[PDB]
Protein backbone atom coordinates (compact mmCIF):
# COMPACT_ATOMS: atom_id res chain seq x y z
CA UNK A 1 0.00 0.00 0.00
CA UNK A 2 2.95 2.40 0.16
CA UNK A 3 3.31 4.12 -3.19
CA UNK A 4 6.59 5.65 -4.27
CA UNK A 5 5.88 8.45 -6.71
CA UNK A 6 8.46 9.63 -9.21
CA UNK A 7 6.56 12.48 -10.87
CA UNK A 8 9.23 13.05 -13.49
CA UNK A 9 9.31 10.44 -16.17
CA UNK A 10 12.06 12.44 -17.87
CA UNK A 11 14.90 14.70 -16.74
CA UNK A 12 17.33 16.64 -18.95
CA UNK A 13 20.74 18.11 -18.27
CA UNK A 14 24.14 18.90 -19.80
CA UNK A 15 27.45 17.19 -19.02
CA UNK A 16 29.05 18.78 -15.95
CA UNK A 17 25.72 20.05 -14.60
CA UNK A 18 23.62 18.77 -11.73
CA UNK A 19 20.38 16.87 -11.86
CA UNK A 20 17.85 16.24 -9.13
CA UNK A 21 15.61 13.16 -9.08
CA UNK A 22 12.69 13.32 -6.63
CA UNK A 23 10.67 10.59 -4.99
CA UNK A 24 7.56 11.06 -2.88
CA UNK A 25 6.37 8.29 -0.50
CA UNK A 26 2.65 8.13 0.35
CA UNK A 27 3.41 7.30 3.97
CA UNK A 28 6.40 7.92 6.19
CA UNK A 29 9.22 5.44 5.56
CA UNK A 30 11.83 6.99 7.83
CA UNK A 31 15.06 6.59 5.89
CA UNK A 32 14.44 3.04 4.61
CA UNK A 33 14.88 4.07 1.01
CA UNK A 34 17.22 2.75 -1.65
CA UNK A 35 18.06 4.13 -5.10
CA UNK A 36 19.02 2.09 -8.14
CA UNK A 37 20.64 2.84 -11.47
CA UNK A 38 19.65 0.87 -14.55
CA UNK A 39 21.62 1.40 -17.76
CA UNK A 40 20.12 0.12 -21.06
CA UNK A 41 20.57 -3.67 -21.43
CA UNK A 42 21.75 -4.03 -17.85
CA UNK A 43 20.13 -5.10 -14.58
CA UNK A 44 19.62 -2.48 -11.87
CA UNK A 45 22.73 -1.45 -9.91
CA UNK A 46 22.27 -0.52 -6.22
CA UNK A 47 23.36 3.10 -5.66
CA UNK A 48 22.15 4.44 -2.34
CA UNK A 49 20.92 2.74 0.81
CA UNK A 50 19.29 4.14 3.97
CA UNK A 51 18.25 7.31 2.07
CA UNK A 52 21.73 8.84 2.12
CA UNK A 53 24.51 6.25 2.26
CA UNK A 54 26.49 5.48 -0.86
CA UNK A 55 27.57 1.93 -1.77
CA UNK A 56 31.26 1.09 -1.76
CA UNK A 57 32.20 1.49 -5.41
CA UNK A 58 29.78 4.32 -6.29
CA UNK A 59 31.06 7.74 -7.51
CA UNK A 60 30.95 10.69 -5.12
CA UNK A 61 28.76 12.68 -7.49
CA UNK A 62 25.76 10.56 -6.44
CA UNK A 63 24.10 11.98 -3.32
CA UNK A 64 20.83 10.85 -1.81
CA UNK A 65 18.95 12.77 0.84
CA UNK A 66 15.67 12.94 2.65
CA UNK A 67 13.66 11.45 5.45
CA UNK A 68 10.00 10.75 6.09
CA UNK A 69 8.32 11.06 2.69
CA UNK A 70 10.49 13.20 0.38
CA UNK A 71 13.63 11.71 -1.07
CA UNK A 72 16.09 13.04 -3.56
CA UNK A 73 18.91 11.64 -5.66
CA UNK A 74 21.33 14.37 -6.72
CA UNK A 75 24.02 13.83 -9.35
CA UNK A 76 26.27 16.87 -9.24
CA UNK A 77 28.80 16.13 -12.01
CA UNK A 78 26.80 14.31 -14.68
CA UNK A 79 28.92 12.34 -17.12
CA UNK A 80 27.67 10.78 -20.34
CA UNK A 81 28.03 7.35 -18.74
CA UNK A 82 25.27 8.39 -16.32
CA UNK A 83 22.52 7.79 -18.89
CA UNK A 84 20.14 5.40 -17.18
CA UNK A 85 16.84 5.01 -15.44
CA UNK A 86 16.92 5.80 -11.74
CA UNK A 87 14.36 4.54 -9.32
CA UNK A 88 13.71 4.61 -5.61
CA UNK A 89 12.42 1.81 -3.45
CA UNK A 90 11.12 1.61 0.05
CA UNK A 91 11.94 -1.28 2.33
CA UNK A 92 10.30 0.25 5.38
CA UNK A 93 7.24 -2.01 5.17
CA UNK A 94 5.84 -4.90 3.13
CA UNK A 95 5.22 -5.12 0.26
CA UNK A 96 8.45 -3.64 -1.02
CA UNK A 97 7.49 -0.99 -3.53
CA UNK A 98 9.38 0.99 -6.14
CA UNK A 99 8.86 4.31 -7.87
CA UNK A 100 8.12 4.15 -11.59
CA UNK A 101 11.42 5.68 -12.67
CA UNK A 102 13.06 8.72 -14.14
CA UNK A 103 15.12 8.54 -17.29
CA UNK A 104 18.00 10.93 -17.72
CA UNK A 105 18.79 12.44 -21.09
CA UNK A 106 21.69 14.73 -21.88
CA UNK A 107 21.77 17.93 -23.89
CA UNK A 108 24.57 18.40 -26.40
CA UNK A 109 25.27 20.37 -29.59
CA UNK A 110 23.36 19.52 -32.74
CA UNK A 111 25.15 16.96 -34.91
CA UNK A 112 24.59 15.53 -38.39
CA UNK A 113 23.89 11.86 -39.20
CA UNK A 114 26.46 9.71 -41.02
CA UNK A 115 24.60 7.37 -43.42
CA UNK A 116 25.53 3.83 -44.57
CA UNK A 117 23.44 1.79 -46.97
CA UNK A 118 23.46 -2.02 -47.36
CA UNK A 119 22.03 -4.16 -50.20
CA UNK A 120 20.36 -7.53 -49.49
CA UNK A 121 22.87 -10.25 -48.55
CA UNK A 122 23.30 -13.28 -50.80
CA UNK A 123 22.18 -15.59 -47.99
CA UNK A 124 18.98 -13.60 -47.57
CA UNK A 125 18.42 -13.73 -51.34
CA UNK A 126 18.71 -17.54 -51.62
CA UNK A 127 16.23 -17.76 -48.73
CA UNK A 128 13.58 -15.81 -50.67
CA UNK A 129 13.96 -12.55 -48.77
CA UNK A 130 15.21 -9.07 -49.48
CA UNK A 131 15.89 -6.35 -46.96
CA UNK A 132 17.73 -3.08 -47.58
CA UNK A 133 19.21 -1.31 -44.56
CA UNK A 134 20.27 2.23 -43.72
CA UNK A 135 22.18 3.18 -40.60
CA UNK A 136 21.98 6.84 -39.70
CA UNK A 137 24.72 7.25 -37.15
CA UNK A 138 25.59 9.64 -34.36
CA UNK A 139 23.12 12.52 -34.74
CA UNK A 140 21.39 14.96 -32.40
CA UNK A 141 18.71 15.74 -31.64
CA UNK A 142 16.62 12.51 -31.79
CA UNK A 143 14.11 13.68 -34.37
CA UNK A 144 14.85 12.47 -37.86
CA UNK A 145 12.81 11.39 -40.88
CA UNK A 146 13.81 8.66 -43.32
CA UNK A 147 12.29 8.14 -46.74
CA UNK A 148 12.79 5.12 -48.95
CA UNK A 149 12.57 5.40 -52.74
CA UNK A 150 12.61 2.56 -55.24
CA UNK A 151 13.34 3.79 -58.74
CA UNK A 152 12.21 7.22 -57.53
CA UNK A 153 8.86 6.23 -55.98
CA UNK A 154 8.29 6.39 -52.21
CA UNK A 155 7.79 3.09 -50.44
CA UNK A 156 6.21 3.18 -46.99
CA UNK A 157 5.00 -0.34 -46.36
CA UNK A 158 7.68 -2.67 -45.03
CA UNK A 159 9.94 -0.05 -43.45
CA UNK A 160 11.09 -0.61 -39.88
CA UNK A 161 12.69 2.38 -38.11
CA UNK A 162 14.45 1.89 -34.79
CA UNK A 163 16.40 4.29 -32.55
CA UNK A 164 19.13 3.28 -30.13
CA UNK A 165 19.11 4.58 -26.60
CA UNK A 166 21.20 7.71 -26.17
CA UNK A 167 24.91 6.99 -26.70
CA UNK A 168 26.84 6.53 -23.47
CA UNK A 169 30.01 8.08 -24.93
CA UNK A 170 29.00 11.11 -27.01
CA UNK A 171 25.33 11.54 -26.13
CA UNK A 172 24.27 11.15 -29.77
CA UNK A 173 21.53 8.91 -31.16
CA UNK A 174 21.65 6.39 -33.97
CA UNK A 175 18.93 4.87 -36.07
CA UNK A 176 18.36 1.79 -38.18
CA UNK A 177 15.93 1.86 -41.09
CA UNK A 178 15.18 -1.44 -42.83
CA UNK A 179 13.21 -1.71 -46.08
CA UNK A 180 11.74 -5.23 -46.36
CA UNK A 181 10.73 -6.57 -49.80
CA UNK A 182 10.06 -9.87 -51.51
CA UNK A 183 13.07 -11.22 -53.42
CA UNK A 184 11.13 -11.06 -56.67
CA UNK A 185 10.18 -7.43 -56.21
CA UNK A 186 13.76 -6.60 -55.28
CA UNK A 187 15.21 -8.32 -58.35
CA UNK A 188 12.77 -6.41 -60.59
CA UNK A 189 13.76 -2.82 -59.67
CA UNK A 190 17.15 -1.09 -59.82
CA UNK A 191 17.60 2.04 -57.81
CA UNK A 192 17.29 1.93 -54.00
CA UNK A 193 17.60 5.06 -51.88
CA UNK A 194 17.25 6.20 -48.30
CA UNK A 195 16.85 9.88 -47.59
CA UNK A 196 17.29 11.23 -44.11
CA UNK A 197 16.04 14.71 -43.26
CA UNK A 198 17.37 16.12 -40.03
CA UNK A 199 17.23 19.62 -38.47
CA UNK A 200 20.94 20.14 -39.11
CA UNK A 201 20.35 20.42 -42.88
CA UNK A 202 17.58 21.63 -45.16
CA UNK A 203 19.03 19.27 -47.73
CA UNK A 204 18.31 15.53 -47.29
CA UNK A 205 21.27 13.26 -46.45
CA UNK A 206 21.09 10.63 -49.17
CA UNK A 207 22.62 7.22 -49.91
CA UNK A 208 21.73 5.14 -52.92
CA UNK A 209 22.76 2.14 -54.97
CA UNK A 210 21.70 0.33 -58.08
CA UNK A 211 21.11 -3.40 -57.86
CA UNK A 212 22.01 -3.79 -61.56
CA UNK A 213 25.48 -2.74 -60.42
CA UNK A 214 27.24 -2.32 -57.07
CA UNK B 1 28.11 -13.07 -12.04
CA UNK B 2 26.85 -13.98 -8.55
CA UNK B 3 23.22 -14.69 -9.50
CA UNK B 4 22.87 -16.87 -12.61
CA UNK B 5 19.37 -16.79 -14.10
CA UNK B 6 17.83 -19.24 -16.59
CA UNK B 7 17.27 -18.15 -20.17
CA UNK B 8 14.36 -16.28 -21.75
CA UNK B 9 11.37 -18.56 -22.28
CA UNK B 10 8.14 -18.70 -24.27
CA UNK B 11 5.20 -19.96 -22.22
CA UNK B 12 1.79 -20.91 -23.65
CA UNK B 13 -1.28 -19.14 -22.16
CA UNK B 14 -2.46 -20.76 -18.94
CA UNK B 15 0.53 -23.08 -18.54
CA UNK B 16 3.12 -22.72 -15.78
CA UNK B 17 6.73 -21.46 -15.83
CA UNK B 18 9.59 -22.43 -13.49
CA UNK B 19 12.56 -20.09 -13.39
CA UNK B 20 15.92 -20.85 -11.77
CA UNK B 21 18.57 -18.65 -10.14
CA UNK B 22 21.96 -20.12 -9.18
CA UNK B 23 24.05 -18.43 -6.48
CA UNK B 24 27.85 -18.32 -6.51
CA UNK B 25 30.68 -19.11 -4.11
CA UNK B 26 30.00 -20.49 -0.64
CA UNK B 27 27.60 -17.71 0.28
CA UNK B 28 24.11 -19.04 -0.53
CA UNK B 29 22.79 -18.97 3.03
CA UNK B 30 24.07 -15.43 3.76
CA UNK B 31 21.11 -13.92 1.90
CA UNK B 32 17.43 -13.60 1.49
CA UNK B 33 16.49 -14.28 -2.15
CA UNK B 34 13.93 -11.98 -3.77
CA UNK B 35 12.01 -12.01 -7.04
CA UNK B 36 11.05 -8.81 -8.81
CA UNK B 37 9.09 -8.24 -12.01
CA UNK B 38 9.30 -5.47 -14.65
CA UNK B 39 6.78 -5.03 -17.49
CA UNK B 40 8.72 -2.64 -19.80
CA UNK B 41 5.91 -0.06 -19.62
CA UNK B 42 5.42 -0.25 -15.85
CA UNK B 43 7.83 -0.11 -12.90
CA UNK B 44 9.40 -2.84 -10.78
CA UNK B 45 6.98 -4.96 -8.76
CA UNK B 46 8.08 -7.09 -5.84
CA UNK B 47 6.79 -10.68 -6.08
CA UNK B 48 8.20 -12.63 -3.15
CA UNK B 49 11.13 -13.61 -0.95
CA UNK B 50 12.63 -16.86 0.29
CA UNK B 51 14.97 -17.86 3.12
CA UNK B 52 17.42 -20.44 1.73
CA UNK B 53 18.25 -21.69 5.25
CA UNK B 54 14.84 -23.19 5.88
CA UNK B 55 12.63 -22.39 2.91
CA UNK B 56 10.37 -19.90 4.64
CA UNK B 57 8.72 -17.43 2.27
CA UNK B 58 6.85 -14.14 2.12
CA UNK B 59 4.88 -12.64 -0.78
CA UNK B 60 3.26 -9.63 -2.36
CA UNK B 61 -0.38 -10.59 -1.84
CA UNK B 62 -1.02 -9.68 -5.50
CA UNK B 63 1.14 -12.61 -6.62
CA UNK B 64 0.93 -15.12 -3.82
CA UNK B 65 -1.87 -17.32 -5.14
CA UNK B 66 -0.03 -18.20 -8.37
CA UNK B 67 3.57 -18.22 -7.22
CA UNK B 68 5.61 -20.93 -5.54
CA UNK B 69 9.13 -20.21 -4.29
CA UNK B 70 11.55 -23.05 -3.50
CA UNK B 71 15.23 -23.66 -2.94
CA UNK B 72 17.84 -26.38 -3.40
CA UNK B 73 20.63 -25.77 -0.88
CA UNK B 74 22.58 -28.72 -2.29
CA UNK B 75 22.83 -27.11 -5.73
CA UNK B 76 22.56 -23.60 -4.22
CA UNK B 77 19.60 -22.72 -6.46
CA UNK B 78 16.44 -20.64 -6.01
CA UNK B 79 13.35 -21.43 -8.08
CA UNK B 80 10.23 -19.46 -8.83
CA UNK B 81 7.17 -21.09 -10.30
CA UNK B 82 4.23 -19.13 -11.70
CA UNK B 83 1.02 -20.81 -12.83
CA UNK B 84 -1.99 -19.89 -15.00
CA UNK B 85 0.00 -17.31 -16.92
CA UNK B 86 -1.65 -14.46 -18.83
CA UNK B 87 -0.18 -11.84 -21.19
CA UNK B 88 -0.01 -9.63 -18.12
CA UNK B 89 2.64 -12.04 -16.77
CA UNK B 90 4.89 -11.36 -19.77
CA UNK B 91 7.77 -9.43 -18.23
CA UNK B 92 11.34 -9.74 -17.14
CA UNK B 93 11.82 -11.45 -13.80
CA UNK B 94 14.80 -10.65 -11.65
CA UNK B 95 16.43 -12.77 -9.00
CA UNK B 96 17.95 -10.48 -6.36
CA UNK B 97 19.40 -10.64 -2.86
CA UNK B 98 20.20 -8.67 0.27
CA UNK B 99 22.17 -9.53 3.49
CA UNK B 100 20.46 -12.04 5.81
CA UNK B 101 20.69 -9.63 8.74
CA UNK B 102 19.48 -6.24 7.50
CA UNK B 103 17.58 -5.42 4.29
CA UNK B 104 20.07 -2.99 2.72
CA UNK B 105 17.84 -2.91 -0.26
CA UNK B 106 18.80 -5.25 -3.07
CA UNK B 107 22.57 -5.40 -3.24
CA UNK B 108 22.90 -7.62 -6.29
CA UNK B 109 20.48 -8.26 -9.19
CA UNK B 110 20.70 -11.20 -11.59
CA UNK B 111 20.55 -10.58 -15.32
CA UNK B 112 16.79 -11.27 -15.39
CA UNK B 113 14.65 -13.71 -17.36
CA UNK B 114 12.32 -12.37 -20.05
CA UNK B 115 9.17 -14.51 -20.07
CA UNK B 116 6.76 -14.15 -22.99
CA UNK B 117 3.25 -15.54 -22.60
CA UNK B 118 1.99 -16.36 -26.08
CA UNK B 119 0.19 -19.06 -28.02
CA UNK B 120 2.67 -18.65 -30.90
CA UNK B 121 5.53 -21.00 -31.64
CA UNK B 122 9.18 -20.42 -30.97
CA UNK B 123 11.07 -19.27 -34.08
CA UNK B 124 14.86 -18.90 -34.23
CA UNK B 125 16.50 -15.88 -35.96
CA UNK B 126 18.02 -15.83 -39.43
CA UNK B 127 21.21 -13.79 -39.26
CA UNK B 128 22.21 -11.71 -42.27
CA UNK B 129 25.59 -9.99 -42.63
CA UNK B 130 25.67 -6.30 -43.49
CA UNK B 131 28.99 -5.92 -45.29
CA UNK B 132 30.08 -2.68 -46.94
CA UNK B 133 29.63 -2.68 -50.71
CA UNK B 134 28.81 0.05 -53.25
CA UNK B 135 28.58 2.57 -50.42
CA UNK B 136 31.30 5.21 -50.32
CA UNK B 137 34.12 4.49 -47.85
CA UNK B 138 32.39 6.87 -45.35
CA UNK B 139 35.66 8.69 -44.62
CA UNK B 140 38.34 6.70 -42.79
CA UNK B 141 35.87 4.48 -40.92
CA UNK B 142 33.75 1.56 -42.07
CA UNK B 143 30.53 0.56 -40.40
CA UNK B 144 29.43 -3.07 -40.55
CA UNK B 145 26.43 -4.85 -39.09
CA UNK B 146 24.13 -7.83 -38.84
CA UNK B 147 20.42 -7.99 -39.56
CA UNK B 148 18.54 -10.33 -37.24
CA UNK B 149 15.20 -11.24 -38.67
CA UNK B 150 12.18 -13.49 -38.20
CA UNK B 151 12.57 -14.46 -34.54
CA UNK B 152 10.16 -15.05 -31.69
CA UNK B 153 10.03 -14.26 -28.88
CA UNK B 154 12.43 -11.64 -27.50
CA UNK B 155 15.20 -11.31 -26.91
CA UNK B 156 18.51 -11.63 -28.70
CA UNK B 157 21.97 -10.63 -27.67
CA UNK B 158 24.37 -9.69 -30.44
CA UNK B 159 28.09 -9.51 -29.73
CA UNK B 160 30.99 -8.74 -32.05
CA UNK B 161 34.17 -10.83 -32.06
CA UNK B 162 33.15 -12.82 -28.95
CA UNK B 163 32.82 -9.67 -26.83
CA UNK B 164 35.90 -7.82 -28.16
CA UNK B 165 34.52 -4.93 -30.19
CA UNK B 166 32.16 -3.43 -27.61
CA UNK B 167 32.55 0.35 -27.65
CA UNK B 168 31.87 0.96 -31.34
CA UNK B 169 28.68 -1.14 -31.09
CA UNK B 170 25.16 0.14 -31.68
CA UNK B 171 22.28 -2.15 -30.74
CA UNK B 172 18.88 -1.31 -32.25
CA UNK B 173 15.77 -2.47 -30.37
CA UNK B 174 13.59 -5.06 -32.03
CA UNK B 175 10.36 -4.29 -33.84
CA UNK B 176 7.41 -6.46 -34.77
CA UNK B 177 6.63 -7.21 -38.41
CA UNK B 178 4.13 -10.00 -39.24
CA UNK B 179 4.13 -11.27 -35.66
CA UNK B 180 7.92 -11.72 -35.75
CA UNK B 181 10.80 -9.63 -34.44
CA UNK B 182 13.57 -7.92 -36.38
CA UNK B 183 16.52 -6.08 -34.87
CA UNK B 184 19.90 -5.04 -36.06
CA UNK B 185 23.38 -4.36 -34.76
CA UNK B 186 26.25 -2.27 -36.15
CA UNK B 187 29.96 -1.92 -35.36
CA UNK B 188 32.46 0.69 -36.61
CA UNK B 189 36.08 -0.19 -37.35
CA UNK B 190 38.95 1.79 -38.92
CA UNK B 191 38.83 1.22 -42.67
CA UNK B 192 42.50 0.22 -42.86
CA UNK B 193 41.77 -2.92 -40.84
CA UNK B 194 39.02 -4.36 -42.96
CA UNK B 195 39.94 -7.33 -45.18
CA UNK B 196 42.34 -9.43 -43.03
CA UNK B 197 41.23 -8.45 -39.51
CA UNK B 198 37.97 -10.43 -39.69
CA UNK B 199 34.71 -9.47 -37.98
CA UNK B 200 32.01 -11.87 -36.74
CA UNK B 201 28.63 -11.30 -35.13
CA UNK B 202 27.36 -13.85 -32.68
CA UNK B 203 23.62 -13.93 -32.06
CA UNK B 204 22.13 -15.73 -29.10
CA UNK B 205 18.41 -16.40 -28.97
CA UNK B 206 17.84 -17.94 -25.48
CA UNK B 207 14.15 -18.69 -26.03
CA UNK B 208 14.72 -21.10 -28.94
CA UNK B 209 18.10 -22.11 -27.53
CA UNK B 210 19.86 -21.01 -30.70
CA UNK B 211 23.23 -19.38 -31.31
CA UNK B 212 24.26 -18.27 -34.82
CA UNK B 213 27.69 -16.86 -35.66
CA UNK B 214 28.15 -15.03 -38.93
CA UNK B 215 31.45 -14.02 -40.40
CA UNK B 216 31.27 -10.87 -42.48
CA UNK B 217 32.83 -11.64 -45.87
CA UNK B 218 35.29 -9.15 -47.45
ZN1 LIG C 1 28.37 4.98 -30.31
ZN1 LIG D 1 11.67 -0.34 -61.17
Amino acid sequence: DIQMIQSQKFMSTSVGDRVTVTCKASQNVGTNVAWYQQKPGQSPNALIYSASYRYSGVPDRFTGSGSGTDFTLTITNVQSEDLADYFCQQYNSYPLTFGTGTKLDLKRADAAPTVSIFPPSSEQLTSGGASVVCFLNNFYPKDINVKWKIDGSERQNGVLNSWTDQDSKDSTYSMSSTLTLTKDEYERHNSYTCEATHKTSTSPIVKSFNRNEC
Amino acid sequence: VQLQQSGAELVKPGASVKLSCKASGYTFTNYFIYWVKQRPGQGLEWIGEINPRNGDTDFNEKFESRATLTVDKSSSTAYMQLSSLTSEDSAIYYCTRSPYGNNYGFTYWGQGTLVTVSAAKTTPPSVYPLAPGCGDAAGSSVTLGCLVKGYFPESVTVTWNSGSLSSSVHTFPALLQSGLYTMSSSVTVPSSTWPSQTVTCSVAHPASSTTVDKKLEP
